[PDB]
C-alpha cells in the first residue's frame, strides 16, 4: 500500500515534483533495508548473496522498481533530494546486477513508452556539477583573509559528488551483466 | 424618543443616577418581530454606565426612566438607534428596535 | 496484553489497520505512515525540535509574550489577501516588534522564529499582486524593506541569513526604483544591505547575480521610464533614475571595508 | 385508521412487549423492526390542516402556463384544467394563491408622473376571467398566511373574522379593528353593469395601498363599493378561488394602471423603483392541497392534571422545559420544525449550503463577521443542535462546523501555528520538570503534567449589539467553554457504548455523521487546551482503556471505524505525540 | 441576418453547429471517476493539452462572439421571426451547448481562467436572464474556483447582482456555492468580499431560512362543548375563572407562555379547528381562538395592547375571569375583579366554544369552573351562567388535553382516526310535521 501510494503520487500530473518528507524518509528506510551493511568462506558469501536477493525481492515484488522509474520521470530533470533518494533506492534494489529488477524495469519502460524517463535522465546529467576553480579560489581567499568559512569542507566546490556517483552507478547497474537488451535500449 | 410600557412593576423609587452602573437583561427585536440580540441567551447580565455614551442613546434614555426590579418594553425609533446607516450585518437601515429590558440591580 | 506505551500502541494499531483493510483514502494512508515513522524514529523528533528551542530569562517573559503575539498577528496576514485594513495591522505589528527589546536582545530567537522569511513572503505576495499593474500598497512594502534592512544591521549572522534570499529579491528588484521618496526602502536596498560591508558574503556572491543586475542597467540605459513619460516628463532615450540604483548596488557589491574585492 | 377507530403499533423496540412474536415470528428468523435501536422511532402522520404548495408539473387537474410579457402585453400566469370535460374531472372549488406576499407598512401614515410613481406605495394586479368561466364561481382578492380553510362550498359570509374593540375606562370604543384572513370579492356581484364579461372577459382589478392598508377593487374600469382596511404589517397574498366550469379558468395579469405601481415592485426589493411590470421565476401559482405529512414529536410536555378538592378546582401543572428549533420560510410566513427536514430534500440542501456560507464568510479570523453571525445563529441554538440526536446528519455537521469556526477556530489556529516552537522560561517551575514522574521508568499519561513553555494567550469578546464601542470586534466571540467541555465528554462517552452495539439508528443516520463532527469538536478543544487533568484522564481512557489505565469496554481505537473517523483519530494520536515531544524538550532544558 | 438581410439568401448552418457543439463537448468530457488512476491521469493530461491548444488558437473568443451575437434576440420566438422556425427551435439548445463548451474549455485550467478575468465583467451582465443563468453561473463558478486573480475583479456591483439573483430566481444552492468560493480560494480569504456578502445578504433576513428556539406550548380544556344555534336549548351566556398559583417568568432564554380565553371548533366536530397540534402556538394564535395574557388581546396571532388597572403580565396569585356571550358575539375579561378595557366582538358563531388555557413550562394554574368543581372568588356578572352547568348528565367534567396526542409510551400510544361529528351538543327539537 505504501509503494502504491508513492507510485500514484508520482503518476499524478503535476508541473513540478513537490518535496515530500514521507517519501524522502521511507525511501531511505527501504534502501537501507536492502543492503543492511578476513577471507570469507564460499558458503558465507553464497548466504550473503541469497540474503541480499531475498531483501531485494521483498521490495521489488511489491512494485518498487516501477516506483523508482516513475519518480525519476516525474522529476523532469530537476536535481533534488527526492531524486537523490530515488537513485539510492534504485541502487539498493539493483545491487549485484539483479536480473529480475532489470527485466521488470525494461518491460515497464517498453510497455509505457515513457519518454520522460530518458528526458529526465538527460536533464540530470546536464545539471550535474563539476570542479569550480573560481569557487575554490574565492574560498581560499576567504579562509586566508582570516574569517573561517561556515563549511570547513568547501562543499560549494563540486556541489554534489554523491548525486553524480549515484546517478551513474544506477545506469551502470542497469547494464551490469552484459544486459544487451537494456544496453541497446539506452 | 422612546416609549416605556411597563411589563412588570418595580419599586418605583430607586432610579439610575449619573455615574452609576445599570445591570440589565435585554432582548433585542426588530419591528417585524425577529430577534437580533438577547443577553439571556448568553446567560450573562449586561452592565453599562449612565451618561458615558457606552450604549445607544435610545437604550440609555429608556433605561434611565425605569426603576429597580422593573420589566418594561423599550421602543427605540430609528433616530435614537443606529440612525440610517444601520449596524452592518445585523440591523437593516432605518429600523425600529423593540427591547424587553429588566433592571436587575444598580451598583 | 497491554502495550504500556503510546509509541507501541500506535505502532501496533496503524499496522493492524493497514493489514486489515486496503485504505482507499490517500490522506489516511499518508497520515498513517507519517505517524508510524514518527513512532519508530523517536530521535528525529528531538533532532527537529531542538533547533526550534530557545531559553529566556524570567524577567523577559512578558516582552517575549508580546513579541510572540505580534508575530502571530503578522503571520496570520499570510492567509488573507492584502488590503487597506491589513496594511495598518502589518505596519503596527512591525513597529511594535522593532520597539520591543527582545528584538535586539535575542537575535537568535529572531532568526529561529524566522520573520525574515515571513516579511519577505508577505511583501512578495503584494509585489506579485498587480505586478504589471505596478506595485500597490507601496507604504507597507517600504516598511517591510526598512524592517529587513534593520534586521540585517542588527547582527552579522542575520545578514548572512538574509544573503540566502538574495537572488529572488533581485528579480523582484524593479519595483519602486523610479518612485521618489522610496529611497532606502526597496528590495534592491534590502539586497544591497544583505552584502553591505561583509567580505565573506561579498566573496560568496555569484556571477550570474551580477549579470542580472548588469542586464537591468543595460535595459534602463536603452529604454526610457514609462512611468515618468506617463507623468509627462520630457522623453529621453535612457533612464538615469533607474540606472543610479543599480549602480549603487554594484558599488556596494564591488567595494567593501575600504578595500576593493578584485573577484 | 377509519372514523372513530383506535389502534396501536408496536415496533418491537422491547422484545418482551411483543405478544405473539414468540409463538409466531421468533423461530422463523423474523426480526422486530426496531430491534437494534437505542432511540425511539419517529412516526409521521397525515396532515389534517391543508397547506399551499406549488402546482406540480405532473398534476392531473391543474395546469399553469407562464406567458412572458411583451412590450404591449403584461406578463401573465394562466390556470387551466387539463382533465375538464372527461370522466373523473374535478368539480370542487380550487384555491389558488401567489407565492409572494405584499408587505403593509409598519406605521400607517396620517403621462403618468414618474415622481408620483417613485413616491407611491400602491400596487396592482388584475385577474381576467375567460369568457365561459361563470363569474359567480370565481372570487378575487387577497388572503393572509393564516388561511387554511378547505370547504367544498365557499362563501364570503363563512370567512373567519373578529372585531377587537379597545375602549377607555369609561367604556367608549376609541377604536374598533376588524381582523380577517380573507379579503376577497365575488366576480358575479362585482359585474355591476351586467353583460360586461360577455363582450370582454372581466378584468377584476385589485389595488392595495401599503401606506394606508386600504384594499380597493376595480371591475371594468369602475371602482366597486366593496373595500377593506387591514392592520399595519399585514402580509397579503394575491389569491383567486375558482370552481372551474371551463377548460380555461382565469389568468393572473401582473400589469399596472394609471398612477398605480406594478406588483413586482411591492414583491421584490430590487425592483422597488421599476415601473416596468415583471414576473420573475420566483413568483409562481400555488394551490391548497391535503397531500402533506406531519412529524409526531418524540417528546411532549409533561403536564399533570388533577382535581385538588371540592373548592380548589382542577390543577394544571407543567414544570419541565422542552424546546424545539424552528425553521422560518421568509416568503411564505411559515415556520416548521427543523427536524422535519429529514423528508424535505431541497430545504435540507439549501440550509446545509447556507450553513457552509455562514462558516465561509467568517473564515480565517473575520471576527467582526463572527460577531454579526452570533446574532443569526445563537448560543442556545448551537447547543441544541450539538446535543440533538434526531437532527439530520448534514445539518449536524454544518452546525458543528459553524460553532467551531465562529468561536474556536481562531484560537485553535493560533495555537497550531505556534506548535513546533519551544520558548521555555527559566523559572523554578521549569526546573522542577523531570523526564519521568517517579523512580520507576514508567511514562506518564500524555498531556497530563506541568508544562511551562510559553503559549499564546486566550482572549474573547462578549457579543453585544447594544454597545456603540467598536473595540469588541477584535477577539472571537465568547462561549461557555466549560459547558461545551462537559457536553463533549458526555456525548463521547455515550457514543462509545452506542456505536459498539452496532445499532441500526446512529445519530445523524451514519457512523460518519455520528463521529466525525463530535471527534472534530473534541480535537479542537484538545488543541486549544481547555481539557485539564481529570477530563484528559477520562477521555484518554475512552480513547484506549488498557493502554492509558491509571497506575470489558473497548476504546475508539478498536471499534472498526470508518476511514474519515480514522483520520481524526490519527490527528488525535499526532497531538499526543507532539505533547510528549514538548515534555521531553522541557525536561532537557530543566536538566541543562 | 442582423443587417436587414433577405432570410433565405443567408445560409445559417444550424444543424452543423449543433452537431459540432455536441461533438466538442464529448471531446472535452472530463474523465470518469471509476476509471483507474493511470488512465484517469492520462485523460486529464490529454484534456489539459486540448484546452491549452484551443486557448492558444483563440477558440474562447469565438465562442464568446457567438454567445454575444445570439443574445441580441430576446427569445426563441423572436429568433424564429428573424431567421426561421428551425433556428428558433434550436436557439436555446445552441446557447446551452455553447455555455457548456465554454465551461468545459475553462474547467480545471488556471491559465484559461486567468485569461477569462477580463471577460468576467461581460459574463455577469447577463446572469439575470433566464435563457442563460445556469450556464453563466457554472462558468462563473469554474472561473472563481480555478483563478485567484479572478476574485480581484469581482466588485460590489458584481456581488450584489449575484445576491439579487437569489431574490429574483428563488433559492438555489449553486449561487450559495459561488458566494462561498468568492470568500475563500486556495486557503486565502478575501475580507472585502466577506464583508460585502455579509452586509448585503444577512441583515435582510428575507432570503435565507431563519432559525430560533421556541418553547413547546400545550393546551388544556374542560369537557364542556357549548355553542349557539337556532332552535336550541343552549344558554347563551357563560362564565369561568382561572387562578395562577405559581408562574416563572423565564424558565429558559425565552419568556414563559401563559394565555387564557375561549376557543371554537370548525363545524360540529369536537376537534379544535384552524390550529396546529404540536408546536409553539397557543390561545389566540389562530382565528379560531381568543386569548388574554394580562397585557394584550390575542387573536389571529396579532396582539393588541389593552388597558387595565395596574397592567402587568400574569403573575402569581392572579384571578382571571372570562365572559362569553353568544347572543351578541362578545368575549370580555376581568382581572382581579377590575374590568379589562377591551373585548372581542362579532366573531364566527357557527361552531362550538370551550374554555381553553395555553401555557409553556413553569406554570401552576387552576380552573375554577364554579359550583361543585370550583368556587368563584368573584361574583359572576348578572345573566352569565357558570360553565359547570353545561355538562351533559351522564358525562363527568374533567380537564383534558386539547389535542389528542400526549406524552406516553410508544407502544401504549392510542392512535386515533377521524372522530365522528359531535352533533349532540346542540339539541334541536324537530317534531315531524303533520
Amino acid at each position: 500500500q505504501l509503494i502504491l501510494l508513492f507510485s500514484r503520487t508520482a503518476l499524478t500530473e503535476k508541473c513540478k515534483l513537490e518535496e515530500d518528507f514521507l517519501y524522502m524518509a521511507y525511501a531511505d528506510i527501504m534502501a537501507k533495508s536492502c543492503h543492511d551493511e578476513e577471507v570469507k568462506s564460499f558458503e558465507e558469501k553464497e548466504m550473503e548473496k541469497q540474503k541480499l536477493l531475498y531483501q531485494q525481492a521483498r521490495l521489488h515484488d511489491r512494485g518498487a522498481a516501477e516506483m523508482v522509474l516513475q519518480t525519476i520521470s516525474a522529476s523532469k530533470g530537476e536535481t533534488g533530494p527526492m531524486v537523490a533518494a530515488t537513485l539510492k533506492l534504485g541502487i539498493a534494489i539493483l545491487n549485484g546486477g539483479n536480473s529480475t529488477v532489470q527485466q521488470k524495469m525494461l518491460d515497464y519502460l517498453k510497455e509505457k513508452k515513457d519518454v520522460g524517463f530518458f528526458q529526465s535522465l538527460a536533464g540530470l546529467m546536464q545539471s550535474c556539477s563539476v570542479l569550480d576553480l573560481n569557487a575554490f579560489e574565492r574560498q581560499n581567499k576567504a579562509e586566508g583573509l582570516g574569517m573561517v568559512t561556515e563549511e570547513g569542507s568547501g562543499e560549494k566546490v563540486l556541489q554534489d559528488d554523491e548525486f553524480t556517483c549515484d546517478l551513474f552507478r544506477f545506469l551502470q547497474l542497469l547494464c551490469e551483466g552484459h544486459n544487451s537488451d537494456f544496453q541497446n535500449y539506452l | 424618543g422612546v416609549e416605556i410600557e411597563t411589563i412588570s412593576p418595580g419599586d418605583g423609587r430607586t432610579f439610575p443616577k449619573k455615574g452609576q452602573t445599570c445591570v440589565v437583561h435585554y432582548t433585542g427585536m426588530l419591528q417585524n418581530g425577529k430577534k437580533f440580540d438577547s443577553s439571556r441567551d448568553r446567560n450573562k447580565p449586561f452592565k453599562f454606565r449612565i451618561g458615558k455614551q457606552e450604549v445607544i442613546k435610545g437604550f440609555e434614555e429608556g433605561a434611565a426612566q425605569m426603576s429597580l426590579g422593573q420589566r418594561a418594553k423599550l421602543t427605540c425609533t430609528p433616530d435614537v438607534a443606529y440612525g440610517a446607516t444601520g449596524h452592518p450585518g445585523v440591523i437593516p437601515p432605518n429600523a425600529t428596535l423593540i427591547f424587553d429590558v429588566e433592571l436587575l440591580n444598580l451598583e | 496484553k497491554k502495550s504500556s506505551t503510546l509509541q507501541q500502541l500506535i505502532s501496533e494499531t496503524m499496522v493492524r489497520w493497514a493489514q486489515e483493510s486496503v485504505i482507499e483514502d490517500p490522506e489516511l494512508v499518508r497520515a498513517m505512515f507519517v505517524l508510524l515513522h514518527r513512532q519508530y524514529d523517536g530521535i528525529g523528533g528531538l533532532v527537529r525540535a531542538l533547533p526550534k528551542t530557545y531559553t529566556i530569562n524570567g524577567v523577559s517573559v512578558e516582552d517575549t509574550i508580546n513579541l510572540l503575539a505580534s508575530l502571530g498577528q503578522i503571520r496570520s496576514l499570510l492567509s488573507v489577501r492584502m488590503g487597506k485594513e491589513e496594511e495598518k495591522l502589518m505596519i503596527r505589528g512591525l513597529g511594535d516588534i522593532m520597539n520591543n527589546k527582545v528584538f535586539y536582545q535575542h537575535p537568535n530567537l529572531m532568526r529561529a522564529l524566522g520573520m525574515h522569511e515571513t516579511v519577505m513572503e508577505v511583501m512578495v505576495n503584494v509585489l506579485g499582486g498587480g505586478e504589471s499593474k505596478e506595485i500597490t500598497f507601496p507604504k507597507m512594502v517600504a516598511n517591510c524593506c526598512r524592517f529587513l534592512c534593520y534586521f540585517c544591521r542588527i547582527s552579522r549572522q542575520n545578514q548572512k541569513a538574509m544573503f540566502d534570499h538574495l537572488s529572488y529579491l533581485l528579480e523582484n528588484s524593479s519595483v519602486g526604483l523610479a518612485s521618489p521618496a522610496m529611497r532606502g526602502s526597496t528590495p534592491l536596498d534590502v539586497a544591497a544591505a544583505s552584502v553591505m560591508d561583509n567580505n565573506e558574503l561579498a566573496l560568496a556572491l555569484r556571477e550570474p547575480d551580477l549579470e542580472k543586475v548588469v542586464r537591468y542597467l543595460a535595459g534602463c540605459g536603452l529604454q526610457s521610464c514609462q512611468m515618468l513619460v506617463s507623468k509627462g516628463y520630457p522623453d529621453i532615450g535612457w533612464n538615469p533614475v533607474e540606472g543610479e540604483r543599480y549602480l549603487d548596488f554594484l558599488r556596494f557589491a564591488v567595494f567593501c571595508n575600504g578595500e576593493s574585492v578584485e573577484e | 385508521l377509519g372514523v372513530a377507530q383506535v389502534g396501536r403499533m408496536n415496533f418491537g423496540k422491547d422484545v418482551s412487549t411483543l405478544k405473539y412474536f414468540t409463538i409466531c415470528g421468533l423461530q422463523e428468523g423474523y426480526e422486530p423492526f426496531a430491534v437494534n435501536t437505542n432511540r425511539d422511532i419517529t412516526m409521521w402522520l397525515s396532515k389534517r390542516l391543508p397547506q399551499f404548495l406549488q402546482v406540480p408539473s405532473n398534476h392531473e387537474h391543474i395546469e399553469v402556463t407562464r406567458i412572458d410579457g411583451t412590450i404591449d402585453s403584461s406578463p401573465c400566469l394562466k390556470v387551466t384544467q387539463k382533465s375538464f370535460g372527461s370522466q373523473n374531472s374535478n368539480t370542487d372549488i380550487m384555491f389558488y394563491r401567489l407565492s409572494m406576499p405584499i408587505e403593509c407598512a409598519e406605521v400607517f401614515s396620517k403621462r403618468d408622473d414618474y415622481d408620483f410613481l417613485m413616491q407611491t406605495s400602491t400596487y396592482y394586479y388584475s385577474v381576467r376571467i375567460f369568457p365561459g368561466q361563470e363569474p359567480a364561481n370565481v372570487w378575487v382578492g387577497w388572503i393572509t398566511s393564516d388561511f387554511h380553510q378547505y370547504d367544498t362550498g365557499f362563501d364570503l359570509d363563512r370567512v373567519r373574522t373578529v372585531t377587537v374593540t379597545l375602549g377607555d375606562e369609561k367604556g367608549k370604543v376609541h377604536e374598533s379593528i376588524k381582523r380577517s384572513n380573507c379579503y376577497m370579492v365575488c366576480a358575479g356581484e362585482s359585474m355591476s353593469p351586467g353583460q360586461g364579461r360577455n363582450n370582454n372577459g372581466l378584468e377584476i382589478g385589485c389595488v392595495v395601498d401599503a401606506a394606508s392598508g386600504l384594499l380597493t377593487f376595480i371591475a371594468n374600469g369602475k371602482e366597486l363599493s366593496t373595500y377593506y382596511q387591514v392592520e399595519p404589517s399585514t402580509k397579503l397574498f394575491p389569491a383567486v378561488f375558482a370552481q372551474a366550469t371551463s377548460p380555461n379558468v382565469f389568468q393572473f395579469e401582473l400589469g399596472r394602471i394609471k398612477n398605480v405601481m406594478p406588483l413586482s415592485a411591492g414583491l421584490f426589493k430590487s425592483e422597488h423603483k421599476n415601473p416596468v411590470p415583471q414576473c420573475p421565476p420566483r413568483l409562481h401559482v400555488q394551490f391548497l392541497s391535503h397531500v402533506l405529512w406531519s412529524r409526531m414529536p418524540n417528546q411532549f410536555l409533561k403536564v399533570d392534571v388533577s382535581r385538588i378538592s371540592e373548592r380548589q378546582g382542577w390543577l394544571v401543572q407543567c414544570l419541565d422545559p422542552l424546546q424545539f428549533m424552528s425553521l422560518h420560510i421568509p416568503e411564505e410566513n411559515r415556520s416548521v420544525d427543523i427536524l422535519e427536514l429529514t423528508e424535505q430534500e431541497e430545504l435540507l440542501k439549501f440550509h446545509y449550503h447556507t450553513l457552509r456560507l455562514y462558516s465561509a464568510v467568517c473564515a480565517l479570523g473575520n471576527h467582526r463577521v463572527a460577531h454579526a453571525l452570533c446574532s443569526h445563529v445563537d448560543e442556545p441554538q448551537l447547543l441544541y443542535a450539538i446535543e440533538n440526536k434526531y437532527m439530520p446528519g448534514l445539518l449536524r455537521a454544518g452546525y458543528y462546523d459553524l460553532l467551531i469556526d465562529i468561536h474556536l477556530s481562531s484560537y485553535a489556529t493560533a495555537r497550531l501555528m505556534m506548535n513546533n516552537e519551544y520558548i521555555v522560561p527559566m523559572t523554578e517551575e521549569t526546573k522542577s520538570i523531570t523526564l519521568f514522574p517517579d523512580e520507576n521508568k514508567k511514562h506518564g499519561l500524555p498531556g497530563i503534567g506541568l508544562s511551562t513553555s510559553l503559549r499564546p494567550r486566550m482572549q474573547f469578546s462578549s457579543p453585544s449589539f447594544v454597545s456603540i464601542s467598536n473595540e469588541c470586534y477584535q477577539y472571537s466571540p465568547e462561549f461557555p467553554l466549560d459547558i461545551l467541555k462537559s457536553k463533549t465528554i458526555q456525548m463521547l462517552t455515550e457514543a462509545v457504548k452506542e456505536g459498539s452495539l452496532h445499532a441500526r439508528d446512529p445519530v445523524g443516520g451514519t457512523t460518519e455523521f455520528l463521529f466525525v463532527p463530535l471527534i472534530k469538536l473534541f480535537y479542537t478543544l484538545l488543541i486549544m487546551g481547555i481539557f485539564h487533568n481529570e477530563d484528559l484522564k477520562h477521555i484518554l481512557q475512552l480513547i484506549e482503556p488498557s493502554v492509558f489505565k491509571e497506575a470489558p469496554k473497548e476504546g475508539l481505537l478498536q471499534m472498526k471505524l470508518p476511514e474519515p473517523v480514522k483520520l481524526q483519530m490519527c490527528l488525535l494520536l499526532q497531538y499526543l505525540c507532539d505533547c510528549q515531544v514538548r515534555h521531553r524538550i522541557e525536561a532537557i532544558v530543566a536538566f541543562s | 441576418l442582423s443587417k436587414k438581410a433577405k432570410a433565405s439568401t443567408v445560409d445559417l448552418p444550424i444543424e452543423s453547429v449543433s452537431l459540432s457543439l455536441q461533438d466538442l463537448i464529448g471531446y472535452f468530457h472530463p474523465p470518469d471517476e471509476h476509471l483507474e488512476h493511470e488512465d484517469k491521469q492520462n485523460r486529464l493530461r490529454a484534456l489539459k493539452n486540448r484546452q491549452n491548444l484551443f486557448q492558444e488558437e483563440g477558440m474562447i473568443n469565438l465562442v464568446l462572439e457567438c454567445i454575444d451575437r445570439l443574445h441580441v434576440y430576446s427569445s426563441a420566438a423572436h429568433f424564429a421571426d428573424v431567421a426561421g422556425r428551425e433556428a428558433g427551435e434550436s436557439w436555446k439548445s445552441i446557447l446551452n451547448s455553447l455555455y457548456e463548451l465554454l465551461a468545459a474549455l475553462i474547467r480545471g485550467n488556471r491559465k484559461n481562467c486567468a485569461q477569462f478575468s477580463g471577460s468576467l465583467d461581460w459574463l455577469i451582465s447577463r446572469l439575470e436572464r433566464l435563457e442563460a443563468s445556469s450556464g453563466i453561473l457554472e462558468v462563473l463558478h469554474c472561473v472563481l474556483v480555478e483563478s485567484p486573480e479572478a476574485l480581484n475583479i469581482i466588485k460590489e456591483g458584481h456581488i450584489k447582482s449575484i445576491i439579487s439573483l437569489l431574490d429574483k430566481h428563488g433559492r438555489n444552492h449553486k449561487v450559495l456555492d459561488v458566494l462561498c468560493s468568492l470568500c475563500v480560494c486556495h486557503g486565502v480569504a478575501v475580507r472585502s468580499n466577506q464583508h460585502l456578502i455579509c452586509d448585503n445578504l444577512l441583515p435582510g433576513r428575507d432570503l435565507l431560512l431563519q432559525t430560533r428556539l421556541v418553547n413547546h406550548v400545550s393546551s388544556m380544556r374542560p369537557n364542556i362543548f357549548l355553542g349557539v344555534s337556532e332552535g336550541s336549548a343552549q344558554y347563551k351566556k357563560w362564565y369561568y375563572e382561572l387562578m395562577v398559583d405559581h408562574t416563572e417568568p423565564f424558565v429558559t432564554a425565552e419568556a414563559t407562555h401563559l394565555r387564557v380565553g375561549w376557543a371554537s371548533t370548525e363545524g360540529y366536530s369536537p376537534y379544535p379547528g384552524g390550529g396546529e397540534e404540536w408546536g409553539g402556538n397557543g390561545v389566540g394564535d389562530d382565528l379560531f381562538s381568543y386569548g388574554f395574557d394580562g397585557l394584550h388581546l390575542w387573536s389571529g396571532c396579532i396582539a393588541r395592547t389593552v388597558s387595565s388597572p395596574n397592567q402587568h403580565l400574569l403573575r402569581t396569585d392572579d384571578v382571571i375571569s372570562c365572559c362569553l356571550d353568544l347572543s351578541a358575539p362578545s368575549i370580555s375579561f376581568r382581572i382581579n375583579g377590575q374590568p379589562v378595557q377591551g373585548m372581542f366582538e362579532n366573531f364566527n358563531i357557527d361552531g362550538l366554544f370551550f374554555p381553553v388555557v395555553s401555557f409553556s413550562a413553569g406554570i401552576k394554574v387552576r380552573f375554577l369552573l364554579g359550583g361543585r368543581h370550583g368556587e368563584f372568588k368573584f361574583l359572576p356578572p348578572p345573566g352569565y351562567a357558570p360553565c359547570y352547568e353545561a355538562v351533559l348528565p351522564k358525562e363527568k367534567l374533567k380537564v383534558e388535553h386539547s389535542r389528542e396526542y400526549k406524552q406516553e409510551r410508544t407502544y401504549t400510544r392510542d392512535l386515533l382516526g377521524p372522530t365522528v361529528s359531535l352533533t349532540q351538543a346542540a339539541f334541536t327539537p324537530i317534531p315531524v310535521d303533520t
